[PDB]
C-alpha cells in the first residue's frame, strides 16, 4: 500500500480478481518518436533507412560519389520554458558526417584519387516532452495517428452495375507503399481488363506480349490442356475423368468396349467414379466431336514452313485432314466447362490485337503519354521505371509478406518492387474465385488496415527534402572542380527545414491541443482518424465504413466520437490496445489450459482470434479448477455461440476490455442507453476545473492514473523527505540509500502558477502535503488544477430532488439555489491576453511613452513614466495600456473645423497616439507583463524595470539554488576538519574560513589542504560558469522580425461565476441551461431543516433511458449517511476504538468484494487523519461492468439509518407546506462546460463594414453582424410582406444613401424610407461586362 | 439476429448486449445526420419551381375539374371523402342519393356542417373545381383553390 | 491592399490579367521581325490558352495554379454556387440592427411578450435614445448625448423603456423550415444575459433548451412594425396553414399537472357530499380537508346558445371530482361539463381548444390556454411527481417465459442436429417464439403497472 | 535583385559555419555595407498573399471576411 492511499480510500464494489493492471497510457507517441530519431544499427527504422535508401550517391554519371556515414544529434539552444517565453520552437540540431570521394574512371577504378571527410549541419528537429506532445513558437501541439487502408492486394465483387445483368463484376487490386497501382477486373461480357492508375481500359494479354512472353507460354501456364490421339484414321482422346463432371454427353459416351454414359444424359458423379477406378484414359471416339475446341499452339506441316494453324484458333475438320496429311498424330487442345474452367483469357487473347513486346510497349507508352510518337527506350524506359524501379515504387515490406500471406506463401519477405511470379498468381487467383473458388475479402477487417504514427511522417518529409536536395547535387557534381568542391559547398538544409517546419504546424494533423482538462489531452492524443493523406472524405465516404464490425471488440470502442458528420470516421482507441510492429492492433487474451484458466497472456490481432475461440469474463470461475457450467457464451468467426468446457481455448481478460476511459469513469453505465452515454462522455470534455478540486464520491478507480499520466501535476522520482516547502514551490532530500554518492542528488520542483491556457484559462498547481514527513517514488506531491490526492475531480457534487417547480424546469432546464454562489463553488476564472508593438515606418518609428495629448490625467495617472500601467491593478473597458505613438503626416479639413481651431487656436503635433485599450464589455485584472525588444536596440527604462527585475529573479533562485546546494556540499567541512587534527572546543566559535592554518599535520592534512583547495576552487568556478552562463543567456535581446523595435504583453485575468445562461450537465446526458436561480426560504426542505441546492425535471428519464443515474442517487445520499454522522463523532469527540470498529465494520459491508484492510495495523494518528479527511463523505469505486447491486446499497443505507427507499418526505418553503407524496433525493455529481453566455452574446447596432460590397461582416471579435439566409426571405413572402425585407436588403446591408439618411432622420424621429438600388447588383453587372456582354437596363 | 435480449436496464446489461445496442444506435444516427441535407436540396428546388405562382382572380369561371373518392381501400377509410374535401369548393350542381336534393350554385364553400349534411346521405364521390381546371392568364382564380387554413 | 503587418495581398485575377498583357506586347515585338510563323504559333496558343484560363480556368483542361500548388479564380468562380453573388452576397447577407443570444423559459409570460437582456437592447435603440436626448434638452448633442449614454444614468433606463412601449422585435430561429420559425412578439426585459421565452411555441421553433441560441432583428420602420403587429404576431398564427391543427399542444407537464388533478379514484376522503358551488370547494381543499381525487355530487352551471347571438342560463347539478370543479371557474361562457369530467389526456385539450376556436375564435382561445399553462404548472408542483427504482416494475415470471423459450430453441436444435429443418426454416421459428415471449411479458407487466 | 541574390549566397554558408541564422551585423561586416539597408530590403522582399486565402480550419471562409474597409465615413461622425 501507500501513503496517499492512507490519506484517503474509495471504496470498491467488483469481485472479478483482476490480473492485469493497466499499463502506461500513451506509450505509442514516445515509442514512435523514439524509433524514429534514435539509432537503428540493421533492423532498419526512422532515419537510418531514409539515408540508406537514399544513399549512396554518385556524380551525375559516377566519377565523385557520396557516402553516408553517421549522424549526430545536437542538444538544444535552450530549455522549453525560454522556447515557450520567447514565442519559439523548441528544437535540436542535426549533423552528418559525409565523405566525398572520387574515384578515377579514366584510371580504371582508380579510387585513391581524392577524399573528403567533412561533417555538415543541415536543419534543426523539433522534439518530443517527456509527456508526448510538442512545441513551436511558443505554442502546445500535437498531431494525431492515422488509420487508413495497408498496402499489400486487395479483392472485390461489385453488384452488377449493368444491372440489366444482375451479374457480378470480380475485379482486383495491389496498392504499393509507394509508385504506381494496378487494377485487374472482368468486363461483364467474359473478358479481362486491365489499367494502371485509373487510366482506360485495356485488355490483361496486352501487358504479357508487352513482358516478352509466347502465346505458347501463355497457355502452358494459365490452362489445363485436352489433348487428343490420332492414329491414321480417327480420333481417341484422354479423359481426366471428371472433366464432364455433372455434364451432359454428346456421344455414346463408352469404355473401350462398353458405354458408361449414352447420348444427351447426365455423365453421373458415379460413371466418372467408374472412369476413376475402371482405369481407362485412350478413348476412340467420333472426331466430330472436335467442333468447337481449339489448338493449343502451331503445329503445322514444317515441310512447306507454312502456317496450318496458328494458336488460339477453334478447330475444324477439314484442317483436322490437313494436319492429317502432315503426319501429326495429336494437337493438344483447351479445356472449357463454363462450371469449373475459365476461357476468359483465351477470348481475351482473341480480341488482343497485339503481337509484339514492341508495339504493346508502344500502346502503354501511349496511354501514359498521350499525343506523343512512338520510341522505343523511352517506351522500356517507363516500364522499367514504374514497376521494377527501387527509386519509385515501394512496398515497404507489410505489403510484401501481407501479399505473400495472400497468396498462401511459405516466406514473408522479398523486395518492396514486382517479381513477375506475383502477376501470375493473382491473376490466377482472380479467374479461380470467378470460378468461385476462395473467397473475397472485406476492407473494414482490421486485419487488412493499419495506423499511420508519426515517425512514419516524418520519416516522408525528411527523405523527399533529401531528394529535393539530390536533384541539384546531381545537378553539380560531375560538372565543375574535383578537388576543391567541399561537401558542404553543395548542399542547402533549408528544403529540409522548410519541409519538417511546414508539416509540424501546418498539416492539418497539428492541432492546438486541449487545456480544459487532463483526460482532454489524454484522449485527444489517444484520437484516431482516416481524413487527410493517404485518407478519405466525408462526402467521398459512406456509411460502411463509419459503422462497426465485430472485431472492434477489444480495440475501439464504439462509444467515443461526436456527432456531426464526422460520426464513424474518428474511432479512439481502447484501453488495453497494443499495436504491433508492422503498424497492426492487438489485445490481450487468457489462456485456458484444460480447462484451467491460467495467468499468462498472449497479445493477439484482429485475425487469429476468429480462428480461435474466445469465452468472456463474466464467467463466474469455479475457484481456481475449471468453469463451472457447460454452456459458456464464447465467440469466434465473428459471432458469439455457447459451448462447453474442455472445447474452449482462451478468454477475456477484465470487464473493461474494449471501453474507453470516457467510457470507464461512470458507474452503472449497464443501466442506461448507449446514445447518450456517448452524449455524455462527448460532454465530459468541455469543463473547466473550478475554483477548487470537489472530489466526486463514486468513481471506478481510473481518476488517480489519468491523473499521473496527464503529466500536469508533480511526482516523486526518489523516495526521501521534504526539507523546505513554499506555495512557490518545495523542497526535498533523498534517502541515503536511493542516493548516489557522488551527485548532489537532492532534487527540487519549481512550480507552475497562473498561465494561460490554450483555451484562456487559469492552470496552477498546489501542494497537498506537509513537512517533516516522509516520501517514497512516484508519491505525489502535488495537485493539477483538476486533482485532489491524486484523484481527478472536475465539478462538485451536490443535493438534487426530482420534482417540477412552477414551469422554471419545463424541458430539462434547471432551478438553484443562491448559497452555491456565494460559496462561489463553481466560480472560474479566465486568463486573458492582449500585446501592443512598436515598428519602424517609413516617416518614423512607433515609440513607446506616457506623454500623449487629448488624455484625461487620471487615465494617465495609472501608468509609470514610460507609458505602462502598474501591476496588479483594475482595469475597465476602454481603459489604457500602453502610450504609443506615431509619426502623423498631414491633415486636410474643412472650413468649420477650421473655423473651431481660428477661434481656439489649438493645434496638432506631427505624432498621434497608437494607444492600446481594454476591449468593450471586458474588466479585470492585470497580474504580469512581458516585454521582448530586439538584440541591439536599447532597452527602455521600464524595459530594464522588468530586464534588471527578472535578472534579480532568476538570480536570486539561482543564489538559492546554488545556497541550499553549497550548504549541503559543506558537509566535507566539519568531518574533514574537526578530524585530521581535533580542537572542537578551540574550533567552532571562530570563524570558519580561517581553519586552513592551525595546527597543520602529517601528509594526510596536506592531502586535506589540497583536496579543500580545489574544491573551493570549484566554488567560484560554479558561480562564474552558472550565473554568468545564464546572466547573458538572459541579458540578449530577441529574434524577430524587420520593422519591430519592441513589443509590449500582457497576461491579465477575470473572474467568472455562475449566472443564467449558462449550461451545465452531468456524467448521463442530463444536459441543461439554468433558467433561474432562488433563495433558500423558496427552496424546499426537510423535516429536519436541511434544504435542497438544484432541482430539475423528472419527465424525461424514460423518454432518453438515461436510467442508470438514479441508482448513484440513492448511492449519493447514503455516502454522508456515514459522512455527517462520523462529523458527530467528530464534534462529540468520542474516543479511537469507537469509530476504529465503525469504519473496519464499513468497509467489510459487502458480501465478497476483493479490497481487504486491517486497521489494528494503523496507528490512532493516521486512523485520525483518515476520518478527518473523511469527515464530510466517503466515496466509493463500483467498475462499470463488475458493477455493484441495489442490494448493498440497501443495505448500507440500513447502516447509515435511511430509508431502503432513499424516497423521503418534503416540505415546501415559499408557503410551508408538506407535498402530496415522497421523493427521491440524494446527492449527485455535475460540472460545467465551456459554453457561456458571454462566450455566445453579441449585438450590433452599426459598424464593421466590407469594402468589396460594402455590407458587414461576421464575427463577435471583428464586432459581427448577424446572418439572414434565403430561407428565411421564403417565409417573410410567404406571410405577404415586401416593406420588411425591402429594408433589410436596401439599408441594412447594402444601399448606401438610403442607410445614412435613415439614420440621420430616425434621429429626427423619423421612421421613414428612401430607396435606391443596391450595390452588389451592379457589382455583378461590371463583373458580366467584363466577359463580352452588352447587358443594359431599359428606360420606362 | 438470432438470439435475442435477456434483460431490461434494471436488471443490469452485460457486455454484448449494449455492444450490439450501438451499431444500431449508430446506424440511427448516421440516419438522423444528412436526411438534412437531401431535405433541404430538393426543398430548394421545389421553391424554385413556384417563385411565380401568385392568385390573381376570384372565379375562374371555367369547367368543373376532378371528382373526389375516398380512400378506404385495403381497409376501412383513412381519409373521408367527409374530411378531405373540408373547404375546398363544388364543382358543379350536385346533389344527394335522396335525389333532387341541391345545394350550390354550382360554387359554393365547404364549411364542416356542410360535411355533416352530407354525412347525413350517403354520399360517396363528388366534384371539385381545382386549379388544373382554373383557366387564369398567370394567376390563380380564388374559388379554384380552397380556404385559407391559418385564417 | 496591405494589411497591419505591413504585407500586401492580392486579388489572384491581377496575376491572371497581368502575364497576357505582357505576352501581348512581346508578339509586338516580334511582329516588327516576320520571324519563323512556328514560334509566333507558339505565342498565339499561350495566349489562347491564359485566356481561356482566365475566364475559366477548369475547362479547356489543366486548371493553373499560383506558387501554393493552390488552384485559381475565373470570373465565374465569383458567380457560381455556393460562394456565387447569388447566395453568398445578394442571398446571403449580414445585417445591421441585429443580436443573438441564448434561450430559456419564462413560466409566467404572456405569450405575445418575450424575454429580453437590456445591454443588447441597449445597443440595438441607440440612435432613437440620441435623438430623444436631443429632443428633450438634456444632451442637445450626440456627443454630449453618447457621454451620457456610456455613463446610463437612470433617466436613459427609463427612456429605454419609453421608447420599447409598441415598439415590437422579431425573432429567428435556424433552421427555418416553415414560417413559424419566426414569431413578432413584444418586448420584455431581463436582468441577465439570456432570453427568456414562452414554454409553448418550442415546437413551433422545434427549439429544445439544452444549449439553444437563437436571433433578433427589428421591425425598424413603421410598415414593419404594422405588419408584425398583424400578421406574424403569434396571437395571430395559431394554425398550421399546412393542416389547420392549431401547434398550441400543451406539451408534458401541464398536462400532467391537469392529468392528476382531473382523476377519478376513490381512496382519498369527502366523500359522497355535496357542494354550493366550486368556490367553496377550492376553499376546503386549501384547508386539507378533502382530496380533489374523489367522486362527489354537486352543484354546476353552464351556458349554451342556439340562439341569434343570444345565451342561455342553465344551471344543475352532477356528480364529479373536484379539481374539475374549480376549473370549470375559467371556461368563458360557450360550453358544458361535458368536457370536463375525463382525465384530459392531450387529445382531450387539443379537442376543447379547438371548440373553443370553432365556436369562438381566437382571443377567449389564448386565454384559456395561458390559464391553462398556469394552473397545470401549479397543482403539478402541489402534485409531488418524482421516480425511483421501485416505481419501475419486473414481473415475477420473466425467468420462466424465458427457460420454456431455452428448450424450443433446445428442441429445434436437436432437430437440426438430425438435420431435418433448414436453417432458415428454423431461423423464422426461432424469431416468431421470441416474438411470442416478447409480447406476451409486455402484457404482463402491463398487467402489473395500469390498474392493480 | 542581384543584392538579394548574393545576400543569400552568402547566407546559406553563414548557415552552415554558423549552424545558425544570420545577424544583420554579421553578414554586412562579411559583405561590407551598412544595417538600414538589410532592413529596407527585409522589410521589401517578401510578396503578397492572395486575398482569398483559405484562412479557416476547412473552407471555412477565405482572408476576405477579415479585411475592412477603413476608408470612407463614419455615419455618426457624418451626422
Ligand atoms: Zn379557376
Amino acid at each position: 500500500y501507500s501513503y496517499t492511499e492512507k490519506k484517503r480510500i474509495r471504496k470498491d464494489f467488483g469481485k472479478r480478481p483482476q490480473v492485469l493492471d493497466v499499463p502506461y497510457l500513451l506509450s505509442i507517441q514516445l515509442d514512435s518518436f523514439q524509433k524514429f530519431i534514435e539509432q537503428d544499427p540493421e533492423g532498419q527504422y526512422g532515419l537510418e533507412a531514409a539515408f540508406r535508401s537514399v544513399f549512396p550517391i554518385q556524380s551525375y554519371s559516377g566519377n565523385s560519389e557520396l557516402q553516408y556515414v553517421s549522424y549526430r544529434l545536437g542538444e538544444p539552444v535552450f530549455d522549453v520554458q525560454e522556447c515557450q517565453i520567447r514565442g519559439v520552437t523548441y528544437s535540436a540540431p542535426l549533423r552528418v558526417k559525409l565523405r566525398l570521394v572520387i574515384y578515377e574512371r579514366e584510371a580504371p577504378e582508380g579510387t585513391v584519387k581524392d577524399i573528403k571527410e567533412q561533417e555538415v549541419y543541415m536543419g534543426e528537429i523539433p522534439l518530443m516532452t517527456d509527456n508526448g506532445t510538442f512545441v513551436i513558437n511558443g505554442t502546445e501541439r500535437v498531431i494525431v495517428s492515422q488509420l487508413h487502408r495497408s498496402p499489400g492486394v486487395f479483392f472485390d465483387s461489385d453488384k452488377g452495375k449493368t444491372h440489366s445483368s444482375g451479374k457480378v463484376l470480380y475485379n482486383a487490386r495491389i496498392i504499393p507503399y509507394r509508385g504506381s497501382w494496378l487494377d485487374f477486373e472482368f468486363d461483364p461480357k467474359d473478358n479481362l481488363f486491365v489499367r494502371i492508375d485509373r487510366r482506360r481500359k485495356l485488355p490483361a494479354t496486352i501487358i504479357l506480349r508487352a513482358l516478352n512472353y509466347t502465346t505458347e507460354q501463355i497457355l502452358d501456364l494459365f490452362f489445363e490442356k485436352v489433348i487428343f490421339e490420332i492414329r491414321d484414321n480417327k480420333l481417341q482422346m484422354e479423359l481426366v475423368p471428371e472433366r464432364l463432371r455433372g455434364e451432359t454427353a454428346s456421344f455414346d459416351i463408352e469404355a473401350n468396349g462398353k458405354v458408361y454414359v449414352e447420348k444427351g444424359r447426365r455423365i453421373t458423379a458415379r460413371h466418372i467414379r467408374q472412369l476413376e477406378k475402371d482405369d481407362v484414359k485412350l478413348i476412340e471416339v467420333p472426331v466430330e466431336y472436335i467442333a468447337g475446341k481449339v489448338v493449343a499452339k502451331d503445329y503445322i506441316d514444317e515441310s512447306t514452313g507454312e502456317l496450318i494453324c496458328a494458336a488460339n484458333m477453334e478447330l475444324s475438320l477439314d484442317l483436322l485432314a490437313k494436319l492429317s496429311q502432315s503426319g501429326h498424330k495429336r494437337i493438344e487442345t483447351l479445356f472449357t466447362n463454363d462450371l469449373d474452367h475459365g476461357p476468359y483469357i483465351s477470348e481475351t487473347l482473341r480480341v488482343d490485337p497485339t503481337n509484339d513486346r514492341l508495339s504493346a510497349l508502344v500502346e502503354i507508352y501511349r496511354m501514359m503519354r498521350p499525343g506523343e510518337p512512338p520510341t522505343r527506350e523511352a517506351a522500356e524506359s517507363l516500364f522499367e521505371n514504374l514497376f521494377f524501379s527501387e527509386d519509385r515504387y515501394d512496398l515497404s515490406a507489410v505489403g510484401r509478406m501481407k501479399f505473400n500471406r495472400s497468396l498462401l506463401r511459405e516466406e514473408i519477405e522479398g523486395s518492396g518492387i514486382l517479381s513477375k511470379d506475383d502477376i501470375i498468381d493473382v491473376m490466377k487467383k482472380l479467374i479461380d474465385i470467378r470460378n468461385g473458388k476462395g473467397e473475397v475479402d472485406d476492407i473494414d477487417h482490421l486485419g487488412n488496415r493499419r495506423i499511420r504514427s508519426v515517425g512514419e511522417m516524418a520519416e516522408n518529409q525528411f527523405r523527399v527534402g533529401l531528394v529535393r536536395v539530390e536533384r541539384a547535387v546531381k545537378e553539380r557534381l560531375s560538372l565543375g572542380d574535383l578537388d576543391t568542391l567541399m561537401p558542404q559547398d553543395m548542399i542547402n538544409a533549408k528544403p529540409i527545414s522548410a519541409a519538417v517546419k511546414e508539416f509540424f504546424g501546418s498539416s492539418q494533423l497539428s492541432q492546438f491541443m486541449d487545456q480544459n482538462n487532463p483526460l482532454s489531452e489524454i484522449t485527444h492524443k489517444r484520437r484516431i482518424s482516416a481524413l487527410g493523406p493517404g485518407g478519405l472524405t466525408r462526402e467521398r465516404a459512406g456509411f460502411e465504413v463509419r459503422d462497426v464490425h465485430p472485431t472492434h471488440y477489444g480495440r475501439v470502442c464504439p462509444i467515443e466520437t461526436p456527432e456531426g458528420p464526422n460520426i464513424g470516421l474518428i474511432n479512439s482507441l481502447s484501453v488495453y490496445a497494443q499495436t504491433n510492429e508492422y503498424g497492426f492492433l492487438e489485445t490481450p487474451y487468457r489462456k485456458v489450459t484444460d480447462g484451467v484458466v491460467t495467468d499468462e497472456i498472449h497479445y493477439l490481432s484482429a485475425i487469429e482470434e476468429g480462428n480461435y475461440v474466445i469465452a468472456q469474463a463474466n464467467s463466474n470461475l469455479d475457484e481456481e479448477g475449471h468453469f463451472v457450467e457447460d454452456l459458456v457464451t464464447c465467440r469466434s468467426k465473428g459471432e458469439s455461440s455457447l459451448f462447453s468446457r474442455d472445447q474452449v481455448d482462451y478468454m477475456d481478460v477484465s470487464t473493461q476490455q474494449v471501453v474507453s476511459v470516457g467510457a470507464s469513469l461512470i458507474p452503472f453505465l449497464e443501466h442506461d442507453d448507449a446514445n447518450r452515454a456517448l452524449m455524455g462522455a462527448n460532454m465530459q470534455r468541455q469543463a473547466v476545473p473550478t475554483l477548487r478540486a470537489d472530489k466526486p464520491l463514486v468513481g471506478t478507480g481510473m481518476e488517480r492514473a489519468v491523473a499521473v499520466d496527464s503529466g500536469v501535476t508533480a511526482v516523486a522520482k526518489r523516495g526521501g523527505v521534504v526539507q523546505y516547502v513554499d506555495a512557490s514551490r518545495i523542497v526535498i532530500k533523498v534517502n541515503e540509500d536511493e542516493m548516489y554518492p557522488g551527485e548532489a542528488g537532492i532534487d527540487i520542483y519549481n512550480l507552475t502558477k497562473y498561465t494561460r491556457s490554450n483555451q484562456n484559462t487559469c492552470i496552477n498547481q498546489m501542494p497537498c502535503v506537509s513537512l517533516g514527513e516522509p516520501v517514497e517514488r512516484g508519491d505525489v506531491l502535488a495537485d493539477g488544477p483538476s486533482t485532489d490526492l491524486g484523484e481527478l475531480a472536475l465539478g462538485q457534487n451536490m443535493r438534487v430532488a426530482f420534482m417540477p417547480w412552477n414551469g422554471y424546469n419545463f424541458e430539462d432546464s434547471i432551478l438553484v439555489s443562491e448559497r452555491v454562489v456565494q460559496e462561489d463553488r463553481f466560480t472560474t476564472i479566465h486568463i486573458q491576453e492582449l500585446a501592443c508593438v512598436s515598428r519602424d515606418t517609413k516617416l518614423g518609428p512607433e515609440e513607446i511613452t506616457a506623454d500623449i495629448p487629448n488624455v484625461g490625467e487620471a487615465a494617465l495617472s495609472k501608468l509609470d513614466e514610460s507609458g505602462i500601467v502598474y501591476i496588479g491593478a483594475e482595469v475597465t473597458g476602454g481603459d489604457i495600456l500602453v502610450g504609443k505613438v506615431t509619426p502623423k503626416g498631414e491633415t486636410q479639413l474643412t472650413p468649420e473645423e477650421k473655423l473651431l481651431r481660428a477661434i481656439f487656436g489649438e493645434k496638432a503635433s506631427d505624432v498621434k497616439d497608437s494607444s492600446l485599450r481594454v476591449p468593450n464589455g471586458v474588466s479585470g485584472t492585470v497580474i504580469d507583463v512581458q516585454v521582448f525588444t530586439r538584440d541591439g536596440v536599447e532597452k527602455d527604462k521600464r524595459a530594464l524595470e522588468i530586464e534588471e527585475m527578472q535578472l534579480k529573479q532568476a538570480k536570486k533562485d539561482l543564489s538559492e539554488e546554488l545556497q541550499i546546494l553549497e550548504a549541503g556540499l559543506f558537509s566535507r567541512i566539519r568531518a574533514v576538519l574537526v578530524a585530521g587534527g581535533v580542537e572542537a572546543e578551540k574550533l567552532d566559535k571562530l570563524p570558519r574560513d580561517r581553519w586552513l592554518e592551525l595546527g597543520l599535520t602529517d601528509e594526510e592534512k596536506q592531502n586535506q589542504l589540497e583536496q579543500l583547495a580545489e574544491q573551493y576552487d570549484e566554488l567560484k568556478h560554479e558561480f562564474e560558469k552558472k550565473l554568468e552562463a545564464k546572466r547573458r543567456k538572459i541579458t540578449q535581446g530577441d529574434d524577430l522580425a524587420p520593422g519591430v523595435l519592441k513589443i509590449v504583453k500582457v497576461y491579465l485575468a477575470v473572474k467568472r461565476r455562475i449566472q443564467p445562461g449558462d449550461k451545465m450537465a452531468g456524467r448521463h446526458g442530463n444536459k441543461g441551461v439554468i433558467s433561474k436561480i432562488n433563495p433558500i426560504e423558496d427552496m424546499p426542505y426537510d423535516e429536519n431543516g436541511t434544504p435542497v441546492d438544484i432541482v430539475l425535471n423528472p419527465l424525461g428519464v424514460p423518454s432518453r433511458m438515461n436510467i442508470g443515474q438514479i441508482l448513484e442517487t440513492h448511492l449519493g445520499m447514503a455516502a454522508k449517511g456515514i459522512g455527517d454522522k462520523i462529523n458527530a463523532m467528530l464534534k462529540q469527540q468520542q474516543e479511537v476504538a469507537k469509530l476504529r470498529e465503525f469504519i473496519q465494520r464499513a468497509y467489510d459491508l459487502g458480501a465478497d468484494v476483493r479490497q481487504k484492510v486491517d486497521l489494528s495495523t494503523f496507528s490512532d494518528e493516521e486512523v485520525m487523519r483518515l476520518a478527518e479527511n473523511l469527515r464530510k463523505g466517503m466515496p466509493i469505486a463500483t467498475p462499470v461492468f463488475d458493477g455493484a447491486k441495489e442490494a448493498e446499497i440497501k443495505e448500507l443505507l440500513k447502516l447509515g439509518d435511511l430509508p431502503t427507499s432513499g424516497q423521503i418526505r418534503l416540505y415546501d418553503g415559499r408557503t410551508g407546506e408538506q407535498f402530496e407524496r415522497p421523493v427521491t433525493v440524494g446527492y449527485m455529481y455535475m460540472l460545467k462546460l465551456n459554453h457561456l453566455v458571454d462566450d455566445k452574446m453579441h449585438a450590433r447596432s452599426t459598424g464593421s463594414y466590407s469594402l468589396v460590397t460594402q455590407q458587414p461582416l461576421g464575427g463577435k471579435a471583428q464586432f459581427g453582424g448577424q446572418r439572414f439566409g434565403e430561407m428565411e426571405v421564403w417565409a417573410l413572402e410567404a406571410y405577404g410582406a415586401a416593406y420588411t425585407l425591402q429594408e433589410m436588403l436596401t439599408v441594412k446591408s447594402d444601399d448606401v444613401n438610403g442607410r445614412t439618411k435613415m439614420y440621420k432622420n430616425i434621429v429626427d424621429g423619423n421612421h421613414q424610407m428612401e430607396p435606391g438600388m443596391p450595390e452588389s447588383f451592379n457589382v455583378l453587372l461590371k463583373e458580366i461586362r467584363s466577359l463580352g456582354i452588352n447587358i443594359e437596363l431599359e428606360d420606362e | 439476429i438470432e438470439t435475442p435480449i435477456t434483460a431490461n436496464f434494471r436488471e443490469g446489461l452485460n457486455v454484448l448486449q449494449y455492444f450490439i445496442s450501438t451499431h444500431g444506435a449508430r446506424k440511427g444516427l448516421a440516419d438522423t445526420a444528412l436526411k438534412t441535407a437531401n431535405s433541404g436540396y430538393l426543398t430548394r428546388r421545389l421553391v424554385d419551381v413556384a417563385q411565380d405562382l401568385v392568385v390573381t382572380e376570384d372565379d375562374c369561371g371555367t369547367h368543373e375539374g376532378i371528382m373526389m373518392t375516398p380512400v378506404i381501400e385495403g381497409g376501412d377509410v383513412k381519409e373521408p371523402l367527409r374530411d378531405r374535401v373540408l373547404g375546398r369548393v363544388t364543382a358543379e350542381d350536385v346533389l344527394k342519393p335522396g335525389t333532387a336534393d341541391i345545394l350550390v350554385p354550382r360554387n359554393t364553400l365547404l364549411h364542416e356542417q356542410w360535411c355533416d349534411l352530407l354525412e347525413e346521405n350517403s354520399v360517396d364521390a363528388v366534384k371539385v373545381r381545382s386549379v388544373v381546371s382554373c383557366d387564369t392568364d398567370f394567376g390563380v382564380c380564388a374559388h379554384c383553390y380552397g380556404r385559407d387554413l391559418a385564417r | 491592399v496591405p494589411l497591419d503587418g505591413g504585407r500586401f495581398a492580392t486579388s489572384d485575377l491581377n496575376d491572371l490579367y497581368r502575364r497576357v498583357i505582357n505576352r501581348n506586347n512581346r508578339l509586338k515585338r516580334l511582329l516588327d521581325l516576320a520571324a519563323p510563323d512556328i514560334i509566333v504559333r507558339n505565342e498565339k496558343r499561350m495566349l489562347q490558352e491564359a485566356v481561356d484560363a482566365l475566364l475559366d480556368n477548369g475547362r479547356r483542361g489543366r486548371a493553373i495554379t499560383g506558387s501554393n500548388k493552390r488552384p485559381l479564380k475565373s470570373l465565374a468562380d465569383m458567380i457560381k454556387g455556393k460562394q456565387g453573388r447569388f447566395r453568398q452576397n445578394l442571398l446571403g447577407k449580414r445585417v445591421d440592427y441585429s443580436g443573438r443570444s441564448v434561450i430559456t423559459v419564462g413560466p409566467y409570460l404572456r405569450l405575445h411578450q418575450c424575454g429580453l437582456p437590456k445591454k443588447m437592447a441597449l445597443e440595438l435603440f441607440k440612435p432613437f435614445i440620441y435623438g430623444k436626448l436631443e429632443l428633450r434638452g438634456l444632451a442637445t448633442t450626440i456627443k454630449a448625448a453618447k457621454k451620457m449614454v456610456e455613463r446610463e444614468e437612470a433617466v436613459v433606463w427609463d427612456i429605454l423603456d419609453e421608447v420599447i412601449r409598441e415598439h415590437p422585435v422579431l425573432l429567428n430561429r435556424a433552421p427555418t423550415l416553415h414560417r413559424l420559425g419566426i414569431q413578432a412578439f413584444e418586448p420584455v426585459l431581463i436582468e441577465g444575459k439570456a432570453i427568456q421565452l414562452h414554454p409553448l411555441v418550442c415546437a413551433a421553433y422545434n427549439a429544445d433548451f439544452d444549449g439553444d441560441q437563437m436571433a433578433v432583428h427589428v421591425p425598424l420602420t413603421l410598415e414593419a412594425q404594422l405588419e408584425a403587429r398583424a400578421l406574424m404576431m403569434s396571437t395571430n398564427n395559431i394554425l398550421s396553414p399546412a393542416n389547420g391543427e392549431p401547434i398550441i399542444v400543451p406539451s408534458q407537464d401541464v398536462v400532467l399537472g391537469l392529468y392528476y388533478m382531473t382523476r377519478d379514484c376513490v381512496n382519498a376522503k369527502g366523500e359522497g357530499m355535496v357542494l354550493t358551488g366550486p368556490k367553496e370547494a377550492e376553499r376546503l381543499y386549501r384547508s386539507g380537508l378533502a382530496s380533489l381525487h374523489a367522486r362527489v355530487k354537486v352543484r354546476i352551471t353552464e351556458y349554451e346558445k342556439d340562439a341569434n347571438g343570444e345565451l342561455v342560463a342553465k344551471t344543475s347539478l352532477k356528480d364529479t371530482t373536484v379539481g374539475r370543479a374549480i376549473l370549470w371557474m375559467i371556461v368563458p361562457k360557450g360550453l358544458p361539463y361535458s368536457i370536463v369530467n375525463q382525465a384530459l389526456g392531450k387529445k382531450a385539450i387539443s379537442k376543447m381548444l379547438n371548440t373553443c376556436y370553432r365556436i369562438l375564435g381566437l382571443k377567449p382561445t389564448v386565454i384559456f390556454a395561458d390559464q391553462i399553462m398556469y394552473t397545470g404548472f401549479a397543482y403539478a408542483a402541489r402534485s409531488g411527481a418524482s421516480v425511483g427504482i421501485d416505481d419501475m416494475v419486473i414481473p415475477e415470471k420473466k425467468h420462466e417465459i424465458i427457460s420454456e423459450a431455452e428448450a424450443e430453441v433446445a428442441e429445434i436444435q436437436e432437430q437440426f442436429q438430425s438435420g431435418l429443418v433448414t436453417a432458415g426454416e428454423r431461423y423464422n421459428k426461432v424469431i416468431d417464439i421470441w416474438a411470442a415471449a416478447n409480447d406476451r411479458v409486455s402484457k404482463a407487466m402491463m398487467d402489473n403497472l395500469q390498474t392493480e | 535583385i542581384e543584392t538579394i541574390n548574393k545576400l543569400n549566397r552568402i547566407s546559406r554558408q553563414m548557415l552552415q559555419e554558423m549552424g545558425r541564422e544570420p545577424t544583420p551585423e554579421e553578414l554586412a561586416e562579411r559583405m561590407l555595407m551598412p544595417e538600414d539597408k538589410i532592413r529596407k530590403v527585409l522589410k521589401i522582399a517578401k510578396e503578397p498573399i492572395s486575398m482569398e486565402t483559405p484562412i479557416g480550419d476547412d473552407e471555412d471562409s477565405h482572408l476576405g471576411d477579415f479585411i475592412e474597409d477603413t476608408t470612407l465615413e463614419l455615419p455618426l461622425d457624418s451626422a
